[PDB]
Parts: structure tokens; C-alpha cells; sequence
């Protein structure tokens, strides 16, 4: 119900808490459709960048702890993607 | 259950059992990701109780979301350092586990109370690599740490 | 058969299907430049039991494949262990590495067919005896790369039909689940 | 469901029938592990029924626990020793099919009817290796152990 | 869900608009491959409407196929057909787009309303190979295929 009445919604996990991501959002589910509109300028600048940089980093997520012989593209996608997180 | 769900929110501090844990026998069976305390902050506690704390429980969701990947892909797929937590998971899952006095009918283990200050730095040792070559069992079902690189030694023959 | 069990199934294989999908292609890249890498050495091999496989496992039955015909120097880490030189299939053998095992001294190897197919004077001796440790190590991961990436594909179409199946399993039991609890209110209600 | 689940406790024997095996091909589709009988006693079927028996729904069971890495991994990860039971198991399954007249139509083979005796033997031979040279199929729709070996012969 | 199955049972087609084509640009964002209609049949629509829609889909869902080979062996190692295939379905998705007249304020590009008949006969080309001297970037926010003429002369 309320899910559907809201503009958007924040989604706290367990699982992130424990692995150490404090606040707990899981930012791939999250949404404000709202978005842009509220954001001043500089914040919308880099958020932009930030946004699409974790998404692709999330595809990758899981050849972390078993990737030796990514292409350097993709251990870029997986160094940046931490290091945002 | 909405028994115990509405329970939660009248606490200060919460243990939770878990029969899964039980079942392996780590006594007491609490869940390490699923207790909580209203007074785990480090303005609280201290930042060095509460940096362990959360490194302990770090490690063990760690090993929690490898489980079950290697658990069908071999622990060989790991690398070095991947495999580094698990062996030290498995410890500090042990290392969790202690005879309760009350419990020695059950354990056929005498009964021991551990202090705040060696509970922390127990851990903190752990955590930091400095056992990694005793063995899992050496953690089972001990007190302080000095009692497991005694049991360690007992183990060797 | 609970949506607690389903959840954590559901949770490993879709990260499963992910990993083996990734593995996949990282030995489709290494079949690609071994493959190539091929032809200036078969024809270059044209002119005790060694066993050679590798390190790293998940090809199938690369490993127990010549394992089975060795039954004495094992090249790779799976021959020693199944019953003697470690770190080899990780990095392409070059004729430098069939020197590094020849200098410490029939030859048992997989020779690759297709992607999907394998079956298993005293200064002139030194050459041609490193000529056959370079021609079979050269032919062996040609072998056990191909094996890998078909393994591990079929291993992420595999996972992924179990998610599909898995998911269906989830969606009865949460359909049920919300009838079931709702019956039972109804019917406490109608007692009344 | 309630029905059937009180039904279990008025019964001396009980023959569960399965459609994941009805699926395979597997008739009948007995469930050799869902099924039960009060006189599975070693004092009333004597003791090599029981032994075979016992040894049979054993392998099925240790099969049944490998099913979960076949699934994924497939085949080709399996130690030798579990290659084995797996082989084996595969091999007790095919045997415990069986034409009936009845289904004549539906099999296309001749109805048969397995003496006990020929029964015990034909399992017990199977565990104890004596056939692991044969090819699985050999074993699928056939009356006693003689035929599926003829059945292997034919196979060529 | 009883809702969605429900709601099915009325459904003549369905309109899929995607997230992944929006970030690939494409407006509108339609998935080509996920949308469906029921009258999409040749003997309802045209047989020539319904041959050209179905090999679009063919060579959309075998551009896909080939889309592990690519970041693997590179663009190259692809013969004379499949490297064929590749640069007409890269066309047909960039071909696929239009320029909204409802969106002329917020992007600045005139809108467009193509003809059913002159749909059907751009993409007919693109598959014949009536248009493979042409850049690919010629035929993206264009609205009927005498744009992607008018546009490919004005990149010269």
C-alpha cells in the first residue's frame, strides 16, 4: 500500500548493515521520482556520474572475488565501484 | 511470528537464537547478524569494542554470502585472501561459542566466564591474522584466548 | 519449501549463474589466444609417464581424463593431488616453461579437436625432448580451456534453468501462503 | 494433503507412485523410497530379501543426495567412487521398471512377470559390480537380469 | 498473480518500454523484441507486413546471439554473413527510433508520423541490403527511411 501511495522509496537491508555499508540503502532498488528536479546543480553534476558509475559497477559485482583475468575496462569498473561504495 | 515481531520494539537489547546454530553445535546458539543493543556506539563502548564488533560481524556476512558459492564452485576458485576470511570466520564462529556453567551437564565441559577486556582483545587477535595457524577445533568450546592455543597444543598429539 | 529456503537458494545461483557466466568467457579469451597461438606449434611439433593437465579445475574431465591413462613426472598441480610442477594452464606455456621441465629430467595430454571435443646426438636429444614437453603443454591448454568455457557454460545455463524453476516454486508457495492465512481468518470469523 | 496423509497409518503396504518418475519413463512410477511395507523384516522375508533390499534403497538414497551437484556441475566433477553409485544407481532405477500387459499399448514390449527369487538375484548381482560393464538402457523395460544382458548383447 | 492473469486474458498486444533502450538512447524506448501483438499474423495483417516484422525479429534476436562473440573475438573474426548481420541490425535498432511531435520543446528535432506503408517498406530495404553503403548513424531519430537518404548526404 504504501509503497504505491509514495513519490519514491528508501531500502534499508540487513545484509548490507553487516557488510559494512552504514547507511544500509540498497541503492539500485531506492527510487525519488522526484530525482533531479530537487537537486541544486553541483550535487546533480556529480550524483550523475556517481549514479551510472555504481549501475555498471553492479553488473560486475560478483567477478570481485573471482576475477583474475578481467580485461583492465572491467577491474576499472570494479575499482571505481568500491571505491564510490 | 507476530508474537515475537511486536516484541522487538519494547527492547533495549536483544539475543537472538538461532536452531540452525544450535544444530552445529555452537552453544550458546546466538545469531552474531541478527542480536543488536541500543548501546552499541562507540561514544558508548569505546570505538575499540565497537570497531572489533563490527569487524567480527563484517567477516561473518562475509563467509554468510560466500557459503553457498563455494559450496558448489570449490574452495579453490578463491583467492588468497577470499579463503583468509574464510579460515578466520570459521575460527571467530568458534570462537563464539563457551561452556556455560549452567550448561556442564550438557557440554561435559567446565564452565567459564570471560572478562570484557579479553573477550575484545580475543578477537581483535583474530581478526588482525595472529592465529591463523592454529587450527578451527582449537576455537571450539573455550573461554579466553590463551585456551585455545592450549587446546591448540593439547590437539598436535 | 518454505519462502525462507526458496529466498536463499534463489540468492546463491542467481550469483552462481553470474560467476560460471564470468569464468566462461574469461576462458573463451584464453581459448582465443591459444588457439592462435596453436599453429606456429603443431606443425612446429611435427619434428617414465608424464601426465600433463594443470592447476585449476571446473573443465570437466580434463584431469581425470589423464589420470585414468596414467595408470613418472605430473605437470600440474590435479595430476599430483588425483594420485611434479605447480602454476601451469593460469599462464600460456611458453617454450621457455618446457625447458624449466625438461632441465629437471610416454607422454600422456589432452589434444583439442574442437571447442567441444579432446581425447587423451646428447645435445640434439635435449631439443626434441623439449620439443614433445612444449608440443603437448602447448596442445594441453588448448584442451582444458575449450573444456572450462563449454563446462562452465553449460553450469550458467543449468543454474539459470533452476532459477526459472526455483522462481515459479517461490510464486505458488506466496499465492498459497496469502490463501491459506486468509482462510483461516475467514473461517475464525464465520465460528463466531 | 489431509486425505492421503490420514490414509498412510491404515495400511500394511503402501505403493507411492511419482510423476517426476512417470516423467522419466519410470513404470510403474514407484517411488522406491516413499514406499513401505510392515513385513520389510528380516524374520519374515529372510535376511538376503532384506539385505537387498536394504542395499538397494541405500545406493538410490546416496544417489538421490549427489543430485543436487549433478544439477549444476554435472557428471564430470564427481570423484571416481561417486561415479560409481551414481552408475549403479542409474542401473538399479532402469531395473525396477517392468512391462505390464496391462500397458502393452503403452510400452510396445510383452508383459512380464518376475519370479522373487529372480527378483533378489537380479538387484543383488547389479550391486556387487557384476554388471557395470553394461550400458545403462539395457536394464529399462525388461523382466529378469538374462534379459537385459540379452538386451545388452543386442545393443551390440 | 490472479491480477496479471486475469488482466492477460483481455490483452491484444503489449507495449514493453525498457530502461536499458532508454540509456542506449533510442526514443521511444520500445523493446522490439519484448512487445508482442496477437495480430501480428499474416493472415490478418499484411503477408508482407507479417515477413518483414518477422525478420526484423530474426535478425534483432540474432544480433544478439552473436553479441558474446564480439567482446571476445572482436568485430572482425565474424564472416562475410554474420558481419552482414551485425551492421543491418545495428541500422534496423537506430532505425527503430523516431522524433516525437509531442516532443519538440524539450529536445529541439521536428516530429515525425510515419506512414504504416512507408514503415513497412524502410526496414524491408534495410534487410534486402538497399541501404548497406549508407553510415549507421543515418537512420536514428529519423522518421520515414527518405530521411535516412536526406541525413547520410548531410554527413557526407
Amino acid at each position: 500500500n504504501v509503497i504505491s501511495i509514495t513519490d519514491g522509496q528508501i531500502f534499508l537491508e540487513t545484509e548490507l548493515f553487516y557488510k559494512g555499508i552504514r547507511p544500509a540503502i540498497n541503492v539500485g532498488l531506492s527510487v525519488s521520482r522526484v530525482g533531479s528536479a530537487a537537486q541544486t546543480r553541483a550535487m546533480k553534476q556529480v550524483a550523475g556520474t556517481m549514479k551510472l558509475e555504481l549501475a555498471q559497477y553492479r553488473e560486475v559485482a560478483a567477478f570481485a572475488q573471482f576475477g583474475s583475468d578481467l580485461d583492465a575496462a572491467t577491474q576499472q569498473l570494479l575499482s571505481r565501484g568500491v571505491r564510490l561504495t | 511470528d507476530p508474537a515475537p515481531a511486536t516484541t522487538f520494539a519494547h527492547l533495549d537489547a536483544t539475543t537472538v537464537l538461532s536452531r540452525a546454530i544450535a544444530e552445529l553445535g555452537i552453544y550458546p546458539a546466538v545469531d552474531p547478524l541478527d542480536s543488536t543493543s541500543r548501546i552499541m556506539d562507540p561514544n558508548i563502548v569505546g570505538s575499540e569494542h565497537y570497531d572489533v564488533a563490527r569487524g567480527v560481524q563484517k567477516i561473518l556476512q562475509d563467509y554468510k554470502s560466500l557459503q553457498d558459492i563455494i559450496a558448489i564452485l570449490g574452495m579453490d576458485e578463491l583467492s588468497e585472501e577470499d579463503k583468509l576470511t574464510v579460515s578466520r570466520a570459521r575460527k571467530i564462529q568458534r570462537f563464539l561459542s563457551q561452556p556455560f556453567q549452567v550448561a556442564e551437564v550438557f557440554t561435559g565441559h567446565l564452565g567459564k566466564l570471560v572478562p570484557l577486556k579479553e573477550t575484545i582483545k580475543g578477537f581483535q587477535q583474530i581478526l588482525a591474522g595472529e592465529y591463523d595457524h592454529l587450527p578451527e577445533q582449537a576455537f571450539y568450546m573455550v573461554g579466553p584466548i590463551e585456551e585455545a592455543v592450549a587446546k591448540a597444543d593439547k590437539l598436535a598429539e | 519449501a518454505t519462502l525462507k529456503d526458496i529466498t536463499r537458494r534463489l540468492k546463491s545461483i542467481k550469483n552462481i549463474q553470474k560467476i560460471t557466466k564470468s569464468m566462461k568467457m574469461v576462458a573463451a579469451a584464453k581459448y582465443a589466444r591459444a588457439e592462435r597461438e596453436l599453429k606456429p606449434a603443431r606443425v612446429y611439433g611435427v619434428g617414465l609417464i608424464i601426465g600433463v593437465s594443470s592447476d585449476r579445475g571446473l573443465c570437466g574431465a580434463i584431469h581425470s581424463s589423464v589420470a585414468k591413462q596414467m595408470k613418472i613426472i605430473g605437470v600440474g598441480d590435479k595430476i599430483r593431488s588425483i594420485l611434479t610442477f605447480k602454476e601451469v594452464g593460469r599462464r600460456p606455456p611458453t617454450f621457455g616453461d618446457a625447458s624449466v621441465i625438461a632441465l629437471e629430467l610416454s607422454i600422456i595430454f589432452n589434444r583439442f579437436r574442437s571447442v567441444i571435443s579432446y581425447k587423451t646426438l646428447r645435445n640434439y636429444q635435449e631439443y626434441s625432448l623439449a620439443n614433445i614437453i612444449y608440443y603437448s603443454l602447448k596442445e594441453s591448454t588448448t584442451s582444458e580451456q575449450s573444456a572450462r568455457m563449454t563446462a562452465m557454460d553449460n553450469a550458467s545455463k543449468n543454474a539459470s534453468e533452476m532459477i526459472d524453476k526455483l522462481t515459479l516454486t517461490f510464486n505458488r508457495t506466496r499465492q498459497a501462503v496469502i490463501t491459506k492465512e486468509l482462510i483461516e481468518i475467514i473461517s475464525g470469523a464465520a465460528a463466531l
